[PDB]
DNA sequence: ATACAACCTACTACCTC
RNA sequence: UGAGGUAGUAGGUUGUAUAG
DNA sequence: ATACAACCTACTACCTC
RNA sequence: UGAGGUAGUAGGUUGUAUAG
C-alpha cells in the first residue's frame, strides 16, 4: 500500500474576474476576456465547399444540443458564448474551380502535387491580403475529401485516375501553414467532412463521419478556434507565481536536409505585469546534428535560453525569479550548464522531464470506471507519476477511453518542490486553446511546441517566425 | 479512501549472491547465451548469471573443469540498495544486468507453461490457446472468447523494474485467431479488431482479465517463481502492488 | 463671347442604394456600404502622447459641431456614421520612452536621424503584429512636434542642442510608411499638434494650429481615413460605364540613386461584375532612365499595360472595352505605340493629359465670388477646360480660397468623346478616400498615383508593393 | 445665362507679313538681338521681326546696304491658320516665333509707359510706383495701398499664346515695399505679405484690380499696341475674352 | 553652351476645410 | 504627414537657331 | 556489427469528445 | 488537418560487453 496524493484542479479565469474549472461552462455562462466586436471571416475554396461552410456557420449561429448534456455541454451559440459577430454575411469569398483543383491532383509525384495544391490556394490568400482593401480576421481553407487521400505522405493514388518542390513536406496541412508565415495571416483548414457531413456517406449509407452525437462539442472547439485566430482571450490561468517562466522543448525530425537535424522549438509561458498571461512561441528553431541525438549544444542552448529570459525583461523589467523547463527528453549535463552560464544568481532553473512511457495502471477494485485525474504517486521528492487523463466528475466521465498511462514527471535537473512541480503541471494541462475541452492530457507547453515544431519542419526557407500561436494553431 | 490495483507485480525475494563465473576459454564465443537453460548475460570474459557454476553442463560441456573459487559473487541487497560499486561493475550497469536475467526469465517460465506467442514490434506478448483453459475460463472471468469468426485472446507481456520498487510491469493486448489455434498474419486486421473487441472493455474487464492471466501464472497461494537456476529462484508475487487514494467519487 | 457648357455633379452611391453629391452628407445620413463590426486601433507614441490621442477619440465619440454647419456639415460621431464601433477601449499600447525618442532625434545627419526615428517605431510595430495575440487594423503612430520639426529634409538642427541610412528618404512619413510595406500594416501618422491642440500654444497665446472653428471637418477627415484603412467601403460610383479601365499615370524622382530614374506609378480604377466599384493601385514601378524624360519606353509601357490589362480581366474575365488612360504629362508617340501594341482589338485606348498650368481664371462681372464648380469650355473636339474646383451652392462657398485654376484636359492619344471625358474625370475628382470633401481638385487616379510614388521613392528594397490604398493613404 | 471676365485680352490685328531679313554678315554674331529697338530673333541667318529692313540702323551701322529683296516675308494669316510649312520654317517653329516677338514686344512696351519692374522665378511683373498714379487709383479702384509699413502694389505679368486664339495671358500679382520705391529682398517675406494681403481679396477685388491696370496700359478706347516696328503694330484688345456660362447662382 | 517657347518635378510658406 | 486650396521660390527637359 | 536495457521520433488505425 | 484519447506497426539512439 503506497499513498497517492491528489492535487487540486486548477482554476482558470474569465470575464469579470471570474473562476471556472471547465473551459466550456466558463465560456457559455461567463465570456471571453476580452471584446472582440466582430470576426471577418475570408473564405477559399470551391464553390461547392463555399455552401458547406455557408450552412455550417448559420447551424452554429444558433444554439445546438449533444446527445448528452451532463457529459458534454450544450453549445450556446457562438454570439451567446464569445460576445462577438461573426455572421455569414460579410465573408470574403475566393472560388477555387474544379477544373483547377483537380488539374493538380491528378499527380504521380505526391511531393509536387502536394506543392501546387498549396501553392493554389496561398497565392490566392496571399494576393486577397496584399491586393484588396476587405479586412479579413481568418481565412477558412475548405479542401475537398479526395484531396485529403491523395495530399499526404504514403498516400497511394489510384492507377486508373492517374494523369499527370521535394525541399518541403508532402502534407498539405504543414506545408501550407509553413508557407503563410511571412505574411502572417491566421488560417483554419475544414476537411469538407469535417464541416457539413450528412451528405458524405459511406456503403451502409450512414454518414462514415457521424457526429450525430457530437455536434455540440464539435462546434465549441470550432468556435474556439475560430475566436482564438481572430485575436481573443477565451480565457487565462489564474494560479501562476510571480516571476516565474516556464518554457517547454520539443525536438523533432527534418527529413528534407540529409540527417534528420533535430530542430528544437519552444513554447514560453509566464505572467505579466498587472494580471495578464503570456503564452506566446519561443521560436528560433537550433538545430541540432546527428541522427538521434535530441539534446542541444552549449551554442544552441545559451541561446535558447538566453531569448526566453530576454523576452521576460522586456515585458516585465527583471528577470524571472524561478524557470521550470519541460520537456519530452531528459536533459543531460551539458545543455544543463549551457543553459546555467547564461542564467543570473537570482534566477532558479529547474528542468522537468515528461514522458508516457511508463507502464503504470491503476484499476480501481469496483466498479467499470477508471482513476480519478489528479492523482499522483510521489515516488521520490524528485520523480512523481501524475494522472492528467483521468475521471472528473463534471464531465461524468473520464478523459480516457480505457485505462489511461500517467504522466511520468522528473526533476531532472534543478532541486525544485515536487508538489508544486505537479501543481504546475496540470495548470498548464488547462490552457489549449485548439481544443475546447475542460483539460489536455498533456502540458500545454509541450504540446504547442510540437505544433510548432511540426508546421516549422515543412518549409526550408522560412526566417524570424512570428510567435503567436494563431498563425500555427 | 480508496484501494486501486496496479499492474506491477512486486519480486518478493531476490537470489543471496549474483555470481560472475570466469567460463572464459571454457565458454566458445561463437555461442549465444539464449540457448542456456538458465538466464546468463556475457559480461567481459565472466557469465553473469544467479545460477550454479555448473548448471550449464549440458550445453557447455567443457566448462565441467571450471573452478568455483574464480566467481565474483555479489550480495544482490547492496545492488539493489546502490551500495555496490567500483571499477570492475557499476552500479547503473549492474542493475541492468539483474534486469535483463529477470526479463529472460519471464521468458523462458512463459516458454514453460505452454503459452502460445505472439511478437510485437519490440516486445512479446504470451496468449492462451483456445481449449487449453477449462471452457476458456480462469477463475471466474473469461481470458478467450469469440467474435464473428474471430477467436480472440487475452495476452500479457513483463518487464522487469528496479527504479520505483523491484517490480514486474504487466502490458495487456487483445489477440485474435482465425481458427483458434494460428495467427491472423495482416497486422491492420488484427489492431482493426484489438480496437473493436476494446471499444466496450472498460475498468473491470481489464482488471479482473489481468488479474485472473496472472493468477493462472501463479504457483502458490501468494507467489509464482522465475527459475534463476538449479537452486535459485526469484519469487514474484501474484498479488500487484496496491495503491491508496484518499478521494474518490461515485457514479 | 464663347460657350461655356456645364457638367452635371456627378452622383456617388452609399448604403441601402442611394445617392448624394456630398460625401460628407452621405454618410452622416445614409452610411458607409459595407459593415465593419469595429476598428480595433494600435497606439505606438510616447505615454505623453497617448494621453492625447485618448482625449481626441473620446472627443469625436460624441458628435461635434463647427462654426458654420451650413458650409461644413457638423460631425454626428463616428459610431453613428460609420455604424462601426471605433472605441479608446481596447486600443493596444506601445509606449515609446521619451528618452530613446530624444536620443536618436537629437543627431546632426538628417538621413540617420530619420532612419533610427523610423525604425524605432515600425520595429515596435512589426514586433507587436508578429509576436503578439492582439488583433488591430490600423496602427495610429502618434509623433512629437519638434520631430516634426527635425526629421524632414531641409531641417537645420540647432547648434545649442546637438548631442551627437542614406539611401532612404530623409522624411519621416515616405520612409516609414514604405517600410512597412511587406508586413502590409495600415498605419495612420498624428502630429502631437494635428491631434489636441489647445495645448500648443504660440507667443501670443492662442494655439499655433487653431481649429476653433474647424474641428468638425477635422474630425470627419479623421474619422473617414480611419475607416478606410480598417477595410470598410465609404462610398462608391454611380455612374462608372460598364467594360471601361481607366488607369492614371504619374512619375517622381528618386535621388538615392545616382539619376532621378523617374519612376512612374499607376492607379487603376474600373467596375467589377455586378455593381462593385474596383479602385486600386496598379504599382509594379516601371524605373525611367534620363534626368527629364517623363516617359515610358516601349518595354515598359508594354509591360504597365498588359498588366493592367491583365489584372481587369481576372476580375471580369474579358478585356475592356475602353481604356481611359490619364497623366499629368503628355503622350508621346513612341509608348502609344507600345500601348497600343499590347491592347487588343476591341478594347479602344484613349490618353489623356491633365494639367494646371494654363493661366487661364474667369472673373464673374458681379459678385465677391467665383465661377461655379464643372463649367467647362470645349476648346474643340480634343481640348477643353473643366473647373474642378470652383463653386457649389451644397457646401455654400467654392472650393479654392483665391480666383481657381481650371483643369486642361486635352485627348493627346486615341479619339475619345471630349464631353465624355469632362464627364468621367469630374466622377473621378470624387472618390478621395483620404479626405472627406466635396470633391477633389484633381482626378483621384492622378492623387492616388501620386501619393504611392512619392511612399515608393522613399524605400530602395521594395519588391512588389501591395496594390491596396489603405497601406499607402 | 452669366458672363465671364476671362484674364485673356484678344489680339485684334497683325502685320500682314512676317520677315525675315537677310543681315547675314551685316548682323556680327557677338550681338543681343534684346538691345535691338523692335523684337527680333535671330533664326538660321536670317532675323525674324514684323519691322521694316532698316529700322536696326542705329544699332546696326553695317546693315545700311541691306538689300530688300532678300526678305523672306510671310502672310501671317497662312501662319496663325495653318497653311505656311515647308523645309525653311515648320509651323510649329513658326508660330513659337511669333510668340517670342509679342513677347518681348510686349516687354519693351512696358518699359516704354515706366512701370517698375519686379524680377520672378521665371517671368517678370510690372507694378506701379507709388505717386505714378494720382494719388494711386486708377479708375475707381485703388492699384497701390498700405499695409502695416509695407507699401502694396498690383502687378501683372503677360504672355502671349496662339493655340486657343491668338491672346495675351495675363496673370495677377501682389508685391511690397518697404518704402513705397524700392522692394523687399527677402523672397520669404514678400511670400507672406503677399499671402496676408490676399487672404482678403475676392472675386472683384482681382478682377477690378486687374482691368483697371489694362485700362491703365490702354492707348484708346478699345486696345492698346505693341510696337512691331517704325510702321507696324500689333493691337491687343483692352477688353479682355468675355465667356457665356447658361447656369449660375445667387448668395 | 547661349537665347527662346512650351513642358516637367521638388520644396517652402500661408490659408483654408 | 487629419486635409484640401492658393502662392512664391529652386531646378530641369524637349524642340529649334547661331556659336565652341 | 551482434546481444541487451533504458530512451527517442514518425506513421497508421480506431474510438471518442 | 474541428478535436482529444487509446492501439499497433516501423525505425532510431545512448550506454555497456564480447567479437571484426
Amino acid at each position: 500500500m503506497k499513498e497517492l496524493i491528489y492535487i487540486e484542479e486548477p482554476k482558470i479565469l474569465f470575464a469579470h474576474g471570474q473562476k471556472c474549472t471547465d473551459a466550456r461552462d466558463g465560456l457559455a455562462l461567463f465570456g471571453p476576456l476580452n471584446n472582440l466586436y466582430g470576426i471577418k471571416s475570408g473564405v477559399i475554396g470551391t464553390k461547392q465547399g463555399l455552401k458547406i461552410f455557408r450552412d455550417y456557420l448559420d447551424h452554429i449561429q444558433k444554439p445546438i444540443y449533444n446527445s448528452n448534456s451532463i457529459t458534454r455541454p450544450m453549445f450556446p451559440g457562438f454570439e451567446a458564448v464569445f460576445d462577438c459577430k461573426w455572421e455569414s454575411t460579410g465573408i470574403t469569398f475566393k472560388e477555387v474551380t474544379n477544373e483547377d483543383i483537380g488539374k493538380f491532383l491528378y499527380n504521380s509525384s505526391t511531393h509536387k502535387r502536394t506543392y501546387d495544391l498549396v501553392s493554389l490556394f496561398i497565392d490566392k490568400i496571399i494576393s486577397a491580403n496584399k491586393n484588396e482593401d476587405e479586412n479579413v480576421d481568418v481565412w477558412f481553407v475548405i479542401v475537398p475529401d479526395e484531396i485529403y487521400k491523395y495530399c499526404r505522405p504514403n498516400s497511394v493514388l489510384p492507377k486508373e485516375m492517374v494523369q499527370t518542390t521535394y525541399n518541403y513536406d508532402a502534407q498539405f496541412h504543414d506545408q501550407f501553414k509553413a508557407r503563410l508565415l511571412k505574411h502572417t495571416i491566421p488560417t483554419q483548414i475544414f476537411r469538407e467532412s469535417t464541416l457539413a457531413w450528412r451528405d458524405f456517406k459511406n456503403a451502409f449509407g450512414l454518414p462514415i463521419r457521424d457526429f450525430s452525437k457530437i455536434e455540440g462539442h464539435l462546434a465549441w472547439t470550432i468556435s474556439t478556434a475560430a475566436f482564438y485566430k481572430a485575436g481573443g482571450k477565451p480565457w487565462k490561468l489564474s494560479d501562476v507565481r510571480n516571476g516565474v517562466c516556464y518554457l517547454g522543448l520539443v525536438y523533432k525530425k527534418v527529413e528534407k536536409s540529409k540527417n534528420p537535424r533535430n530542430a528544437c522549438c519552444a513554447a514560453q509561458m509566464f505572467l505579466d505585469n498587472g494580471d495578464g498571461t503570456v503564452f506566446k512561441g519561443e521560436v528560433g528553431p537550433w538545430y541540432n546534428p546527428k541522427n538521434g541525438q535530441y539534446h542541444l549544444e552549449p551554442k544552441e542552448a545559451k541561446a535558447l535560453l538566453s531569448q526566453s529570459l530576454q523576452s521576460y525583461k522586456e515585458q516585465i523589467g527583471e528577470y524571472p525569479k524561478e524557470v521550470f523547463i519541460h520537456a519530452k527528453t531528459r536533459f543531460n549535463h551539458q545543455e544543463w550548464d549551457a543553459f546555467l552560464e547564461v542564467t543570473p544568481k537570482e534566477t532558479n532553473l529547474v528542468g522537468v522531464t515528461i514522458s508516457k512511457t511508463k507502464p503504470l495502471k491503476l484499476y480501481k477494485t469496483e466498479g467499470d470506471y477508471t482513476i480519478l485525474r489528479g492523482n499522483a504517486y510521489v515516488v521520490n521528492e524528485r520523480s512523481a507519476f501524475l494522472w492528467t487523463v483521468g475521471y472528473v466528475p463534471k464531465i461524468q466521465t473520464a478523459l480516457s477511453m480505457e485505462v489511461p498511462n500517467p504522466l511520468f514527471i522528473e526533476i531532472n535537473k534543478g532541486e525544485a518542490d515536487i508538489k508544486q512541480v505537479l501543481k504546475d503541471i496540470l495548470s498548464l494541462t488547462k490552457l489549449n486553446y485548439n481544443a475546447c475541452i475542460f483539460a489536455d492530457g498533456e502540458p500545454v507547453t509541450l504540446r504547442f511546441a510540437d505544433k510548432i515544431g511540426e508546421i516549422l519542419t515543412a518549409s526550408t526557407d522560412i526566417k524570424t517566425p512570428p510567435l503567436a500561436f494563431k498563425y500555427y494553431i | 479512501e480508496e484501494i486501486y490495483d496496479s499492474n506491477w507485480l512486486s519480486i518478493l525475494s531476490f537470489p543471496e549472491e549474483l555470481r560472475f563465473h570466469e567460463y572464459n576459454w571454457m565458454l566458445p564465443k561463437r555461442f549465444d547465451v539464449r540457448e542456456l537453460t538458465f538466464p546468463a548475460v556475457r559480461y567481459k570474459n565472466y557469465l553473469c548469471t544467479f545460477a550454479w557454476a555448473y548448471d550449464f553442463t549440458y550445453h557447455l560441456p567443457k566448462t565441467e573443469t571450471y573452478h568455483k573459487s574464480k566467481t565474483i559473487r555479489i550480495p544482490t541487497e547492496e545492488i539493489l540498495s546502490g551500495s555496490y560499486d567500483s571499477n570492475f561493475i557499476r552500479n547503473a550497469e549492474c542493475k541492468r544486468l539483474i534486469v535483463q536475467l529477470l526479463n529472460k526469465a519471464f521468458e523462458l517460465r512463459m516458454k514453460d507453461k505452454e503459452v502460445q506467442e505472439y511478437e510485437m514490434s519490440n516486445k512479446t506478448a504470451y496468449w492462451l490457446e483456445k481449449g487449453k483453459l477449462e471452457k476458456d475460463k480462469f477463475e471466474k472471468t473469461m481470458l478467450v472468447g469469440k467474435q464473428k469468426d474471430k477467436n480472440w485472446h487475452f495476452a500479457i507481456s513483463g518487464a522487469s523494474k528496479l527504479y520505483p520498487f523491484p517490480v514486474l510491469m504487466i502490458s495487456s493486448h487483445i489477440f485474435f485467431t482465425a481458427d483458434g489455434k494460428k495467427l491472423i498474419d495482416s497486422s491492420s486486421v488484427q489492431h482493426s479488431s484489438r480496437r473493436r473487441q476494446g471499444k466496450n472493455w472498460w475498468n473491470n474487464t481489464w482488471r479482473t482479465k489481468l488479474l485472473a492471466f496472472i493468477k493462472y501464472l501463479s504457483d502458490d497461494d501468494t507467489s509464482f517463481y522465475l527459475e534463476m537456476g538449479s537452486e535459485e529462484k526469484v519469487f514474484v508475487s501474484n498479488e500487484p502492488v496496491k495503491f491508496k487514494g484518499n478521494v474518490s467519487y461515485n457514479i
